[PDB]
């Protein structure tokens, strides 16, 4: 369960 | 889901539009994490979860999400935004 994630 | 889609215009602020979009490999498309208090996107009316399906007017279902990433950060001093809940 690899999650990507980015600030907005 | 796509039986209550929301429509939701956030101003940019100093520390951008105050949520992240997160999204599983493997799986498809993009949602909103960590709404930042008081932020734009708390402001605008985004929940935690909320899954994204227009930016600007542009169906981003089948798009990558780094696209969808882009898409987003190019998009100026604000941007609107077509999503669902759950």
């Amino acid at each position: 369960l690899e999650t990507k994630k980015t600030k907005l | 889901s796509m039986h209550k889609p929301k429509l939701c215009r956030l101003a940019k602020g100093e520390n951008g539009y105050g949520f992240h979009l997160n999204a599983i490999r493997g799986l498809p498309g993009s949602f909103i994490k960590e709404v930042q208090k008081g932020g734009p996107a708390d402001l605008a009316g985004l929940e935690d979860e909320d899954v994204i399906i227009e930016v600007n007017g542009v169906n981003v279902l089948d798009e990558p999400y780094e696209k969808v990433v882009d898409r987003i950060q190019s998009s100026g001093k604000n941007v609107t935004l077509l999503v669902c809940g759950k």
